[PDB]
């Protein structure tokens, strides 16, 4: 069949159309301030003609798009931003191929369209809403259509039906009409949410439409029923401008964007979630795309907005279905292991979580180790029979050892000074910092101006947040207060000051009394004992009530009422 | 004596509590202004609020309007903002010290904001911006500016800007005294609404629904059809500021409207602060009085769309 | 030991698995552009509690934050975005959105809780950002701060975990595009206090197959640096500072594994930084673990 | 829109909604005495076993003031 290679050339300007013909070697580039003819051989690109010499800058020649026929090789028509529609005659003895210029149209003109068979037709859909259909001859004159929608944006002829056109409209609807019959169309629904900018029949099928719109979003709709019925539905990631079916694989798509995204896509409506091939080449805006033969699934042209025009070859994109990971992994706290992964690897669209049940000596040391309150041979001893009941041999003859060097000529005042220090460096190594900061806290003073201000930090930090990990406030809370240092010891004073008012004089009260200043009034009444509150107070901030702590919980166990009695239901249930 | 000084009182009485009620007397257009005002001003997002409320009076005081920047300011100083402030923009901080470059040129000359504005605005250093917070501050200048030129145009009663700008004396300049933005390269529908969409969501949503607002706003008393002087006057005050459409015929411009409008248009838009009472009355003796509104609200959707089209312009031109 | 399953119930390929701080919940993201929050109850058994279309996009990566700041989730898409989640009393509303990407962003990852409430992100053009929340009573004011520029494409990024007030903060990227030449795939960028940016520190010359993960490991007691690479094999690196620009390090190699005999993927550290496991081509999981002789072994083959 | 008071053991900010939406171990709870702090569940659970005030450097006995 054909034969050629991945390729590309510089234009003068940028374009916005592109057409091919029934020859697979000819293209024509259309844009605002360009109109030429270009040749495929077999390894570049060869320009052949220039249908702009004679350099009159109309506005009739800045071009929007551009049709070539597919059964006379002679005819094209452009259609212009003014309301023009021109149709040219490339067999033509003179320089200029101009032959005629409809000017029925007021407003800007969006597509043209040509019929694939009967070599005299034309269709015109324009930014006021009517849609022309001229008659190459001149007989019959033109007849006219009115969707009454919005700006018409593509039209479309059916590719097995005869007499059938399809249109796309901004406020989102599809219509459905027949040229024998000019006075009401045959159908009409709503597609998107906005307008819809593209539409395309399938080349095998009987009913298959695909829209696309500004929603970004890619339809393929059923229409051999009654009623329009959507079977697929693809997500991109940006605005859709152009839709192609590929030839020979009736699941494949092509689409590129109009805003932001520069790459083009190649889709299969199976697998609506990723792209099956992408052609990142372009550096800017793609506009319009073509498949060169309608039987050779394996070339594409394309031309952009940065004055270029590239030929894509299929066996060399740039696959991101098989350059991904495959499975995820994480590690729980209470060791767990989640670990999911693709099903073709483990036993290719799915994947299969599970969770594999893979630290009580820590909850339990953490509980039952006293700190202070006694002195030390007492604490050395509690602390070596807790370890030694848990199984922790070397610890407790640790505990056990660090009572004979200090609670007891001679030996040297600090004969151990050196070894304590490294024994609490070789256990925070590990990563036990338990211990080294249990002892430093029960030895308190003999043992504290040897190890860096930077080290008793970290140890202290690590050790509070891993407590704080598996919900121990208490011994975090009583490590707080007993620190060594006083960063650490300064936690809890931050901020944990509460201010309370009268409520009958709304002024602030003294930091330590029961009675108001002004009002005379005791102001902490228990709302279920009456009697007056030194000490603990709970307080509900829906209906500014309460009393003591264990008054208030023994009573909301058996009600669900304010005791105070304001029709409030405190714990809203 | 009451809401307008140009709008006799009977008028409104039979048709920031002064603009709400001279704006009203069209329903449909309220609601939808009102809405993108909670949005920009009080909903929460990725300014702050007192930023927010500075940003209204920098922009308000371009064109010299004292009821907006009264306002903002007493606004701002209730949601936490520093007194120290309003002694002037040098006691402000190095990060919006940098917007009133690009305030300028969406006030005075649109057409001159390129691509270099943005990046001198998010080059990467100690005090930078990010695209979000400026896509909102751009908006927001904008509403500021618009917002200015209808309040003194229709001359709203009420009930220091020197030192709250710089280089005072800038001005507008005629554009015939540059490349012409051709209207089908870079449309609002089909280009600016996807990429602010994509970096501001519901203000995208909020601004399509306040454009399709101010265009299905029918005349009463004519005399072709309501369509056609509209799209005339819109037009002209769209090539005022550079911009030409290309299926537009521009002679039917003078055959449509009357040589007293023409000016009134443009001292209301380009120089608001010279507006006066007897230019509103020149133009349009004999028409009932809530048709002059709907002549401002036009102008100012007009002017917004023109400014965000040439800033969108630039930010597309940037990140490409 | 004992491995149970559960009903993902996603619509493609799932790509991240994240635990919570208290160990009790669990998040899973999937290329249907989904998010999705399991919870464990009594009976010890996992049930969907929350489940909504989040970005345009494939969703590569989520993460948790510190639940001092509330219960937050971050997550990175194909569509070049990065947002912020919060449960408010139960649904999950959205509270920012980063867009100063070009290309497709990779990897979030949020900041340790001591700095306060900062995240980071990495794209395929090679840049690399850290953002900053200076008011935590607004979760939706976010502002950039410094922007890293690197030479190619990363793929996975990780911060230092260690909370001492001896080490500055430190982030590493990696990378993993497949280049005929032989570059350099791994990074280190430390801050310097006295010029406020941060700045290059070491470069992994060894490393120069594609990375995949690399992740570093709980300190809480040592005064060196632990890192771990997942490439064609299992590498494990050792930094330790020297005695006193950016500081210099002393860059050891402790253990290198090709018992996958294939291409490993993933990688992670348990809580108190002694096992490794390791996830790879042929579907098994692997365990490795240290002695007093710092000669690393094997420990257990978990197979799905 | 500014901090409310944190707690004195978990150290996390203090608030309630304004099944269950705002159950009882999530109430505050304050020393008349000397004015610190804390959820009920957590300060109940601390009052057990100790008997001093959680705040460092504190000197109440916050709960033999009545009993
Ligand atoms: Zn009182
Ligand atoms: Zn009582
Ligand atoms: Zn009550
Ligand atoms: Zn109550
Ligand atoms: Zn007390
Ligand atoms: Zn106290
Ligand atoms: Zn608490």
């Amino acid at each position: 069949v054909l034969t050629g290679r991945t390729m590309h050339c510089h234009l003068d300007a940028p374009a916005n159309a592109i057409s091919v013909c029934r020859d697979a070697a000819q293209v024509v580039v259309a844009g605002r301030s360009i109109f030429k003819i270009y040749a495929i051989e077999e390894e570049q690109f060869v320009e052949k003609l220039n249908l702009r010499v004679g350099r009159k800058p109309s506005l009739n020649l800045s071009c929007a798009d551009v049709v070539w026929h597919q059964m006379d090789e002679n005819l094209l028509a452009t259609a212009a931003t003014n309301g023009v529609v021109v149709t040219w005659n490339l067999g033509r003895p003179s320089r200029n191929k101009q032959d005629q210029l409809f000017t029925e149209h007021k407003r800007t003109v969006n597509k043209v369209c040509f019929h694939p068979t009967e070599a005299h037709v034309l269709l015109s859909g324009s930014q006021d809403g009517f849609m022309k259909c001229f008659d190459l001859r001149r007989k019959d004159s033109v007849s006219t259509f009115s969707g009454q929608s919005e700006s018409v944006r593509d039209v479309q002829f059916s590719i097995r039906d005869y007499f059938t056109f399809a249109s796309t409209f901004e406020n989102g609807n599809v219509q459905l009409w027949d040229i024998r019959r000019p006075d009401r169309c045959e159908r009409m629904f709503t597609a998107h949410n906005g307008p819809v900018f593209c539409c395309d029949w399938h080349p095998e099928d009987r009913g298959w439409l695909a829209t696309g719109g500004r929603d970004k979003m890619v339809k393929v709709w059923d229409m051999t029923t009654h009623r329009a019925k959507e079977m697929h539905c693809v997500q991109t990631i940006a605005s859709v401008a152009r839709v192609k079916w590929r030839p020979e694989c009736r699941h494949h798509l092509a689409t590129c964007s109009m805003m932001v995204d520069h790459n083009i896509y190649v889709w299969d409506v199976r697998r609506p979630f990723v792209p099956a091939a992408m052609f990142e080449e372009h550096r800017d805006v793609t506009t319009g795309i073509a498949w060169r033969h309608p039987h050779d699934p394996s070339f594409l042209l394309s031309g952009s907005k940065d004055s270029s025009l590239c030929q894509h070859l299929f066996r060399d994109a740039s696959q991101p279905v098989e350059r991904a990971n495959p499975e995820g992994l994480c590690y729980g706290l209470f060791g767990d292991l989640a670990f999911a992964a693709k099903e073709s690897l483990v036993a290719l669209a799915s994947s299969a979580l599970s969770v594999f049940e893979t630290m009580r000596w820590f909850v339990d040391t953490a509980e039952r180790y006293a700190l202070a309150g006694r002195p030390l041979a007492e604490l050395c001893d509690h602390n070596a029979k807790v370890a030694r009941e848990l199984g922790r041999n070397q610890v407790a003859q640790t505990w056990t050892m660090l009572r004979i060097i200090y609670c007891s000529s001679r030996l040297p005042p600090d004969f151990f000074g050196v070894l304590v220090r490294d024994m609490l460096h070789f256990y925070a190594e590990q990563g036990d910092v338990q211990m080294a900061v249990s002892v430093l806290i029960v030895l308190g003073e003999r043992v504290r101006k040897d190890i860096d201000e930077q080290t008793q930090e970290h140890w202290y930090t690590s050790y509070i947040d891993l407590l704080q990990r598996f919900r121990l406030w208490n011994v975090s809370n009583e490590v707080v207060k007993l620190s060594t240092s006083r960063a650490v010891s300064c936690l809890n004073q931050a901020s944990t000051t509460l201010h309370v008012n009268c409520s009958h004089c709304k002024r602030p009260m003294s930091s330590r009394g029961w009675v108001c200043d002004r009002c005379h009034r005791c102001a902490s009444m228990c709302a279920v004992c009456h009697h007056v509150v030194k000490g603990l107070f709970v307080w509900c901030q829906g209906c500014s009530h309460g009393g003591h702590l264990q008054h208030i919980m023994k009573w909301l166990e058996g009600s669900s009422h304010c005791p105070a009695g304001c029709g409030h239901l405190c714990e809203y249930s | 004596r009451g809401p307008s000084a140009f709008i006799p009182v009977e008028e409104v009485l039979r048709e920031v509590d002064n603009l709400a009620v001279v704006m009203g007397l069209h329903p449909d257009y309220f609601t939808s202004f009102w809405r993108l005002h909670y949005l920009l001003l009080h909903t929460d997002g990725p300014l702050a609020s007192s930023w927010r409320h500075y940003i209204a009076i920098m922009a308000a005081a371009r064109h010299q309007c004292s009821y907006l920047v009264g306002s903002h300011m007493a606004e701002f100083l209730q949601t936490g903002g520093d007194p120290e402030w309003l002694l002037g923009l040098h006691r402000a901080p190095e990060k919006l010290r940098k917007l009133s470059e690009i305030n300028k040129l969406l006030a005075h000359r649109p057409w001159l904001i390129t691509k270099e504005h943005i990046q001198a605005l998010l080059k990467t250093g100690e005090h930078t911006w990010s695209l979000a917070e400026l896509i909102q501050a751009l908006v927001l200048l904008t509403h500021c500016h618009s917002l200015s030129s209808f309040v003194f145009g229709c001359g709203i009663l009420p009930e220091d800007m020197l030192c709250f700008v710089e280089d005072p004396t800038f001005g507008y300049e005629d554009f015939t005294r540059p490349p012409t933005f051709r209207a089908q390269d870079y449309t609002w529908e089909d280009h600016g609404y996807s990429l602010i969409q994509r970096l501001y969501p519901e203000g995208g949503q909020l601004l399509d629904e306040k454009f399709q607002a101010a265009y299905s706003l029918t005349f009463n008393t004519i005399a072709v059809d309501t369509s056609v002087l509209r799209r005339a006057i819109w037009n002209y005050i769209h090539c005022v500021f550079g911009i030409r459409y290309d299926d537009y015929d521009y002679g039917e411009v003078n055959q449509l409207l009357e040589r007293n409008l023409k000016v009134y248009i443009k001292t209301v838009a380009c120089y608001p602060e010279k507006t006066t009472r007897r230019m509103y009355n020149l133009f349009w003796r004999h028409f009932r009085h809530s048709e002059k509104v709907h002549v401002n609200l036009l102008l100012l959707e007009a002017r917004m769309q023109a400014a965000l089209l040439y800033a969108l312009r630039a930010i597309t031109r940037y990140m490409t | 030991f004992v491995a149970r399953s559960i009903a993902a119930d996603h619509k493609d390929l799932i790509h991240d698995v994240s635990f919570d701080f208290h160990g009790r919940r669990m998040a899973t993201c999937s290329s249907d552009q989904s998010v999705k929050v399991w919870d464990k109850s009594e009976s010890g058994d996992w049930h969907c509690t929350a489940s909504w279309k989040t970005h345009s996009g494939s969703v590569w990566r989520v993460t948790w934050a510190h639940p001092e700041f509330g219960q937050v989730l971050a997550s990175c898409s194909f569509d070049r975005t990065a947002a912020v989640w919060e449960e408010i009393v139960s649904h999950w509303v959205k509270r920012t959105t980063l867009v100063d990407s070009r290309t497709s962003v990779t990897d979030v990852k949020f900041a340790p809780k001591h700095m306060g409430l900062m995240l980071a992100t990495c794209s395929a053009d090679g840049i690399v950002r850290i953002y900053e929340a200076p008011d935590v009573m607004n979760l939706s004011q976010w502002s950039l701060q410094h922007e890293i520029s690197c030479k190619l494409s990363c793929s996975c990024i990780s911060w230092n975990p260690s909370s001492s007030r001896a080490h500055s903060p430190m982030i590493a990227v990696g990378s993993d595009d497949s280049s005929p030449n032989a570059m350099a795939k791994v990074q280190i960028f430390e801050y310097n206090e006295n010029t406020r940016k941060y700045a290059k520190a070491e470069t992994l010359m060894t490393v120069t197959d594609p990375v995949h993960d690399i992740a570093f490991a709980p300190n809480l007691g040592r005064s060196f640096h632990i890192l771990a690479i997942a490439t064609k094999d299992v590498r494990i690196f050792t930094l330790k500072p020297v005695r006193k620009g950016p500081t210099k390090f002393e860059i050891h190699i402790v253990a290198q594994f090709d018992n996958h005999n294939s291409q490993v993927w993933r990688v992670s550290w348990n809580i108190t930084g002694t096992v490794l496991a390791s996830s790879g081509d042929d579907g098994c999981v692997r365990l490795w673990k240290a002695n007093y002789m710092d000669n690393w072994k094997c420990t257990g083959i978990l197979k799905g | 829109r500014k901090p409310l008071p944190r707690c004195a053991l978990c150290l996390i900010n203090m608030g309630t909604p304004v099944k269950k939406l705002a159950q009882f171990n999530n109430w505050f709870t304050w020393c008349h005495n000397c004015r610190h702090g804390g959820h009920a569940g957590h300060m109940l659970s601390w009052f057990r076993d100790h008997a001093e005030c959680p705040v460092s450097a504190c000197t109440c006995k916050c709960m033999q003031l009545d009993t």
